């Protein structure tokens, strides 16, 4: 015929971009929920860090016991300090790097060794890509050197 | 299985109250027994390990997911022909059955 | 005459004295603090039943960092549970002064 | 191009632009719900975020103590048992009591060394040896970092 | 009408992927919880919506009493579909839900969609009829379970709480043939109700 | 009293990161603790800071 | 989840608590209370530091129907983070004086708050018992042996 479903499919012609665009709508709220969960994760971290209070760092000086150990502290103050019984008590030797609490003074657990950052400084200077040729004339040097 | 894994994309959230993942493992079962069949341990065995894994990493099991793992697990035990390996498992297949 | 007060003892429950304890072990060095939740009888008893701790500021303890907003959400929680009376004054702990 | 209309007609059939808009009525009945679930999902994170904005704005407010980094020690993400870097832990097991997160050793301005679970906030690439940091006044933890400060003789240069 | 928490509780069972409904049951009745909200929060703006499940071997709490559509939703989204609606049980949880309210000047009542043909007894919930009308609970029972053959229970639970009360029970039966749910239930009365003291 | 103390180091306090709250530099343009966000593109954050010893 | 129980370590502020919460409701008369339990798992040991009430009906005519209220719960995780934000759901105390086979039904609600497999603490209110007036369970799903399915 000439017009009898032409009007009719002018109104499904509207209802089909509005759809499409409430699938835009899903997808943008979709968009929300991963910049959001980041955002979560990292305000969320920090508030479990500052519920986790700084510990005070010695290092042993002295075994006296199995359940007393002396401990000279970076404070200044040598202590007699005691154990928790959560970590180890035959990797406590001289010399060992440890933290201590601040609030009843008794060993939280060893640490690996803590060095200076006078001497990190000195480490992270490592840099000069030259080679053994750009020496010249003192390659003699180079082997007497080696 | 190709299907299904293509159909959980989009008619999981559409449903949003119907998981078609507990589908996957079902039929995951079956291709280690079809190998079983054919005579092929080795690939058997390479399912074996990964349906085990799958298995535990839910917090619960339907019957018929754990009884189709049992199933695998008994043919292959037979077959090396391993009296003890073989009754220990057929206990678990049928209580749970 | 005006209003004559006299002598008060503040009895401090088994339950808020631990509770007052744990929260102060575990925020110090930083300054620690808490509302009390309790009741008022008697001219000589205080009843100090529970205490509850409010989030610690860097700006320590002050007017403004005891925070009446967290309270009011606070109090209703307490209130549904049947473990809401009135509050009997606040609780905040100095380290090694 | 633009489906359902008369030029659509000739392309396809009355028939199937009927069934498409009738199909288009299933499909819609169901957007309404989800994009109503998503959009209340995203305020109950919005407000929780706020909630942790003001705790973390009491904690940056001045004054604050002022650290340096002495190293990154590093420390496994394992909290589902404990920390076995190089240095195995002993006796009790635990979430986060001696099996903790990644690590910071600062140095600070009050003569001493504390070693703390570096903070969540402050990404791990921005802790390198010998930056300067801020800490926390009365606490430890590590707030933000800031440019190396001098002395005032040096400042008199410029 | 008007000053009424509603516990609406959604029948969950493995009836509910029927084609009876498009584009099943299931999902039909998500649209029936939206609307009915709605209608109740533009009549006066002090009434709240709380929803149960009846998925699960004993149906459960998804969501208390609350003003916001939005809670009630990640509810059902929640939610399975592999449970069976149990009425005896999903009645005395609706009733435990409705001893808490925004206020309690609020009016009790219980809209029950059933997928289920009921195979609780008949006389189990004849006591149970008897339970709801003490505290002012009427419950209205929109059937489209028992229109799978059954026959109906219905009648007389509908007619145990019925009395002078101005809250009334009422038996919806909905249309077999494909003509959606939701539909049916909105152009229905929810809002048109009327006393019976 | 008042603590007498000295400056040591003006660090004004746009551009300290002093904000690190906002880890989104999918906003802003990131220089600065007060370009960390473009919605305002502006205070966030005290305008000086000073470090004193 | 995590396999890993071994011990329950219970604070005296845990044990204290729930008698506190029982008696300020002032449930009696067989009527329960059930809370919250907060501490330290995914552990071996399972730390149990704290605890506090969360609301809570107990039908006594039938005991297959009961109120826990679902949003209360992650409002009141918010509040214990203020506290002491290394406190996260490990599981629920129970009021006592024994162990039940409705608590089966109630625990598949706090699977989805858990990192753990639910713990279970009967504090006993009356404090009755040679050594503590605590008992601890955990619930498991496992296949029977004596033939049977799989129960919980």
């Amino acid at each position: 015929e000439q017009e009898a479903h032409n009007k009719a499919l002018n109104q499904f012609k509207r209802k089909l971009l509005e759809h499409r665009r409430y699938d835009d709508q899903l997808k943008q709220r979709r968009q929300n929920i991963r910049d959001l969960e980041k955002l979560y994760d990292k305000t969320e971290n920090d508030i479990k860090a500052l519920q986790s209070i700084g510990q005070l760092i010695g290092e042993v000086m002295k075994e006296l016991s199995e359940e007393k150990y002396i401990v000279k502290a970076s404070s200044g103050p040598r202590y007699i300090v005691g154990v928790r019984n959560s970590v180890d008590r035959s990797k406590l030797k001289k010399g060992v790097r440890v933290t201590l609490d601040i609030t009843t003074l008794t060993i939280m657990r060893i640490l690996p060794r803590e060095t200076d950052p006078l001497v990190y400084n000195m480490t992270s200077f490592e840099q000069g890509e030259i080679t053994f040729d750009g020496i010249g004339g003192l390659t003699e040097q180079i082997r007497e050197l080696r | 299985k190709a299907q299904f894994q293509e159909l959980d994309s989009k008619k999981q959230r559409n449903n949003g109250s119907k998981d078609h993942g507990d589908g996957i493992l079902l039929i995951d079962s079956e291709i280690a027994r079809t190998y079983l069949l054919k005579n092929d341990l080795v690939k058997a065995r390479d399912l074996l390990d990964d349906l085990e894994k799958t298995l535990d990493k839910k917090d619960s099991i339907p019957l018929r997911i754990t009884n189709s793992f049992y199933s695998t697990n008994s043919q292959y035990f037979k077959f090396k022909n391993d009296f003890n390996s073989f009754y220990y498992t057929s206990l678990l297949y049928l209580s749970t059955l | 005459t005006g209003r004559d007060d006299t002598k008060e003892t503040v009895y401090i429950s088994s339950i808020a004295l631990l509770k007052m304890l744990k929260h102060g072990r575990a925020g110090v060095p930083m300054e620690v603090m808490g509302l009390m939740l309790g009741e008022f009888v008697d001219d000589y008893t205080v009843n100090v039943v529970d205490v509850f701790a409010m989030p610690q500021s860097g700006t320590g303890v002050s007017v403004e960092a005891v925070d009446d907003v967290f309270q009011a959400k606070m109090m209703d929680m307490l209130k549904q549970t049947g473990r809401d009376q009135m509050v009997v004054g606040w609780y905040h702990s100095h380290p090694g002064f | 191009g633009d489906d359902e209309l008369d030029q659509e007609i000739l392309n396809l059939s009355t028939q199937e632009l009927q069934t498409r808009a009738k199909l288009l009525d299933n499909e819609i009945r169901i957007f309404r719900s989800e994009l109503q679930r998503l959009s209340h999902e995203n305020n109950v994170m919005l407000e929780k975020i706020k909630d942790n904005k003001e705790k973390i704005k009491n904690n940056r407010q001045l004054p604050y103590l002022v650290a340096n980094v002495v190293e990154v020690m590093d420390m496994n993400e394992i909290e589902d048992k404990e920390n076995s870097e190089s240095t195995t832990q002993g006796g009790n097991v635990n979430l986060d009591n001696t099996a903790v997160g990644k690590a910071a050793v600062v140095k600070t301005s009050s003569r001493q060394t504390v070693f703390l679970p570096m903070v969540g906030l402050v990404d791990p690439d921005k802790l390198k040896p010998n930056d300067l940091v801020g800490v926390n006044k009365d606490s430890y933890l590590i707030l933000d970092t800031l440019p190396s400060e001098f002395d005032s003789r040096v400042k008199a240069m410029e | 009408m008007v000053l009424e928490a509603t516990v609406l509780v959604i029948d969950n069972s493995e009836y509910s992927r029927n084609g009876d409904f498009p584009r099943t049951r299931f999902e039909a009745q998500i649209d029936s919880v939206e609307f009915i909200f709605q209608a109740k929060r533009n009549s006066n703006p002090e009434n709240t919506v709380g929803l149960i499940s009846g998925a699960g071997a004993n149906p459960r709490v998804l969501s208390t009493f609350t003003a916001e559509f939005g809670k009630i939703l990640a509810g059902l989204h929640d939610t399975q579909i592999e449970g069976k609606l149990h009425m005896a049980t999903a009645l005395q949880i609706a009733q435990l839900t409705l001893k808490h309210r925004q206020n309690k000047v609020q009016h009790q009542r219980i809209v029950a969609f059933v997928c289920s043909p009921i195979s609780d007894s008949r006389d189990e919930l004849i006591r149970l009829a008897k339970t709801l009308k003490k505290n002012n609970v009427a419950v209205d029972i929109i059937n489209f379970g028992e229109i799978e053959q059954n026959t109906e229970l219905l009648d007389e639970f509908i007619a145990a709480v019925n009395n002078p009360q101005e809250e009334t029970s009422h038996l919806l039966t909905v249309t077999p043939g494909p003509r959606l749910l939701y539909e049916n239930i909105a152009s229905s009365p929810i809002i048109l109700e009327e006393g019976s003291s | 009293p008042l603590q007498v103390a000295r400056c040591t180091k003006i660090i004004k306090g746009n551009g300290e990161s002093d904000e690190t709250t906002t880890d989104n530099n999918n906003s802003g343009n990131s220089n600065s603790n007060s370009n960390q966000q473009s919605t305002d593109a502006d205070e966030d954050d005290e305008d000086a800071k000073y470090v004193i010893n | 989840m995590s396999l890993q129980h071994e011990k329950v370590t219970i604070a005296p502020l845990v044990l204290l608590s729930a008698l506190d919460h029982y008696e300020r409701t002032q449930t009696k008369e067989n009527k329960r209370c059930v809370g919250v339990i907060l501490g330290d798992a995914n552990s071996s040991t399972i730390r149990v530091t704290n605890s506090f009430a969360l609301p809570f009906e107990e039908d006594e005519k039938n005991s297959d129907v009961w109120f826990l209220d679902h949003n209360y719960i992650e409002n009141m995780n918010e509040m214990c983070k203020k506290i002491n934000a290394k406190e996260k759901l490990i599981g629920w105390y129970h009021s006592g004086p024994k162990l039940r086979a409705s608590d089966l039904k109630i625990n598949e609600l706090f699977k989805k708050y858990t990192q753990n497999n639910p713990l279970l603490l009967i504090v006993d209110v009356k404090q009755q018992g040679v050594g503590l007036p605590t008992d601890a369970y955990v619930a498991i799903e496992q296949v029977k042996d004596d033939g049977t399915s799989t129960e919980k």
